RNA sequence: GGAUACUUUGAGAGUAGUGUCUUAAGGGGGUGGUAUGUCCCAUCCAAGGCUAAAUAACGUGAGAGACCGAUAGAUUACAAG
RNA sequence: GUACCCGUCUUGAAACACGGAUUAGGGAGUUUAUCUGUAGUGCGAGUCUUUGCACGUUAACUGUAAAGGCGUAGAGAAAGC
RNA sequence: AACCACCUAAUAGCUGGUUUCCUCCGAAGUUUCCCUCAGGAUAGCUGUAAUGCUAGUUAAGGGGAGUAGAGUAUGGG
RNA sequence: CUGCUCAGUGCUGUGUCUGUUAAUAUGGUUCAAGCCAACGAAGCACCGGUAAAUAGCUGGGGUAACUAUGACUCUUAUCAAA
RNA sequence: GUAUAGUAUUAUGCUUACCUAUCACAAGGAAUAGGACUAGAUAGAAAGUUUGGCUGGGGCGGCACACCUUCGAAAGAGCAGCGAAGGUGUCCUAAGUUGAGCUCAGUGAGGACAGAAAUCUCACGUUGAGGAUAAGGCCAAAAGCUCAAUUUACUGUGCCUUUUUGUACUAGGAUCAGUUACGAAAGUAAGGCCUAACGAUCCCUAAAUAGCCUCAGGUGCGUGAGGAUUGGGGUGACAGACAAGUUACCUCCGGGACAACUGGCUUGUGGCUGCUAAGAGAUCAAAUCAACGCAGCUUUUUGAUUCUUCGAUGUCGGCUCUUCCUAUCCUAGUGAUGUACAAGUUGCUAAGGGUCGGAUUGUUCACCCGUAUUAGGGAUCGUGAGCUGGGUUUAGACCGUCGUGAGCCAGGUUUGUUUUAUCC
């Protein structure tokens, strides 16, 4: 037998995400101990 | 797909012929169609 | 079949006929001290499968019964031989 | 697949090229014969000499 | 050193090596080719190091021949790797 | 008058079996180890001188010490004989 | 299940080939055993080396046989 | 518009109550090697779930007022349903 | 690692080990994850390998693969086939051994109930019964049946036959050396009246009142092990590997030692024709049919066979063109008649000429519509470097049954490369 399709998404060569476009990592700041405020300078889509 | 492409490949006529329902001890190239599934079929209710 | 429980039988030892105690012969199973077992225990380790054959295609089922005339004057058993018998029974008359 | 099983075409002039008539060293056979005839047949040898 | 696993040996109830776990003694310990305890006799003292000569030589460089004599002898006798 | 085309496997080839356009030159039972048997040769209850040493007009040839090989006693699993 | 080199002149109970002359002798396709039937081993048939000091026929006497033929025990009719 | 079937083969458990089971450790026994016990996880067995998992799903007689057909009725299939 | 509750081990805290965490945080988890070594469990994820022989080709079927009986087998020995008819993988402490006594199967007559069959009696009774079973021998004061006592179905080594052109094992046979049984005794008994009823090395295992040799420094002391001698555990493919499929995606070696394909031999089957008549034919066997039988011809059907061809004779049908055969449908000429005419049925000579247009089907063949009345064959089933490629027969794909599956299927359906003449 040959190595199946399920197998072969490990090894990583065409079945990367296609990340180029994409405008960064969605997450929080970090925690660093009251109360910050934080305007919404824009809002957009990636 | 042809045999050695597939573990439900192959045949004179198209069909599976295997149980096609696998164990989480089933290897990488043998997991193939519903891993470990506790139920199959319609979930009518419930 | 069936057969005596005790009969006249020549002691090979004694050198002359005398009554004697029969009884079916002990199949010993074996022990893993012997010489060919040992050679068996350390090649069946390591790799590359089981070594010496078993045999599959074992037809006949039957078994020559030997039996044990254990004497009482010479009180040594000398083995007897029967043919090959599907059943063995004692007389009981 | 099927040949031939036999043939005695030729047993015969073969063995007429050469039937040898093997001969009998001795019409004794002292493996054979009664033990008891030719363990006398010892002792009759063995006081003769003396 | 021991148990166990693998490789290895002519080494056979383990010849040698290695993994894992375990781990001594020092008026004592090893070896004596069948496992095991036990009594004698014999013979050596492991777990550190250095050391010429006899020995090897299908690579490279620089006299001999019952061998070949340009389709042979090296792929190459010559502006041949 | 006579005369089928060679080579080949085959029970059987002139075959409608296969190889073969012509010519020259290359082109296939050899050698080693352990043995078998026959014949030749030398010594003979002995025989082999080689691993090696001493020689040399030097890989040869020649000389020679002592082991060792096979033979000289066999049967038996073995003790013992 | 790519290509290049090497292990590798891999193995083949199978196919094809296998180079001078004269001279004397001259087969076998059969037995037993084999995961044996396109192959082996063993005997036979053949050649050679030799070495020691009757019969592949008939007659005469005497054993053996159940074929061809032939024919109210068993069978058929 | 997607009927019926969890018997086999799968897979599976807010499934363990028992039966079978390895090294090891604990216990007995010998002068020692050793031998005899008992113990016991996962897995299997046992008990539930699952078919838009894999699959599976009938044969034959009698029978209505001319004959004909068989609404109706009787019987069998596998450890599931026809 | 550690602190505390409880039954050396369970429970839940601790962080500093360690860990996730982001590479740099800070938290949270925690003596656990994970890793290392060992053990058990898991229907091809992956690897390696196997998947007999015989055979009028192979497959399926069968065992003729080890043994035994009768026949084939040709009156010595020997003799083959998937030749003929069968049998064996056991059964029995009596269905063995010994001694004695008796005679069976059957037929005939009799005898309360008694019948075709119950038990009793006499007479004849060469063995046809019975002797574990296949078949063939063998047997009558027995080898049968009955009664009684018994364990020779015993121990140990050589020898012989089947069988030596192949020595073995199995089975059988004659002894010697023991010892027992039975009989008054001579004797008989080494299983079953005789021919089938079974098996190597290696390894394990059992036999010894607990024996005979060895464990290499001890003529060592317990345990333990190893030997020689005698059986058993088993190989039916029976001189004895341990072993499932599929390939139409296929590869290689070879084979005309062996099939599909033309030819050859053969002619069962197919086709065609005689001889005879037992009657059909109103009457009447022979105008015309022709049984039950018997004898031939043919190679236009299909078998059978394996001689040729596997380092390849391009395989079905149609299209196109040639020639040949006659077992004559028409045309030429003739005879018969249940021949008035006409249309017919039928025999003989004749192969010069004629023998067709279409619908469906790949068709050959068949079957209808229509016409000038209307036969069938051969030539490598004429004819592919003349064509066509519809069919058959590759690789794609679908359906249906079968198979767990890969895959299969004279089951169906669709898409699928047809080369070269300039040589004689």
């Amino acid at each position: 037998g040959h190595i199946v399709r399920a197998q072969r998404r490990g090894n990583g060569s065409v079945f990367q995400a296609h990340t180029h476009h994409r405008v960064g990592p969605a997450k929080f700041r970090a925690l660093d101990a009251s109360v910050i405020s934080g305007m919404v300078k824009e809002i957009i889509h990636d | 797909m042809n045999p050695v492409d597939h573990r439900h490949g192959g045949g004179s006529h198209q069909h599976m012929g295997a149980p096609g329902t696998v164990a989480r001890s089933a290897r990488p190239g043998q997991k193939l169609g519903l891993i470990a599934s506790r139920r199959t079929g319609r979930r009518r209710g419930t | 079949v069936h057969h005596p429980k005790t009969k006249k039988f020549f002691c090979k030892f004694c050198k002359k006929h005398t009554m004697c105690k029969v009884s079916q012969a002990s199949r010993g199973e074996e022990r893993h001290s012997a010489l060919g077992r040992r050679r068996y225990d350390r090649k069946q380790k390591g790799f590359g499968g089981r070594v010496k054959p078993i045999l599959r295609r074992s037809k006949k089922t039957s078994k020559k019964i030997s039996l044990r005339f254990t004497c009482q004057s010479c009180k040594k058993a000398t083995m007897y031989c029967l043919g090959r018998l599907r059943k063995f029974e004692w007389t009981v008359e | 697949a099927k040949r031939s099983n036999t043939s005695a075409h030729n047993r015969s002039h073969q063995h007429h090229r050469n039937i040898h008539k093997c001969v009998v060293k001795k019409l004794w056979f002292e493996k054979g014969m009664n033990a008891k005839f030719l363990r006398n047949a010892r002792y009759a040898k063995a006081g003769q000499n003396k």
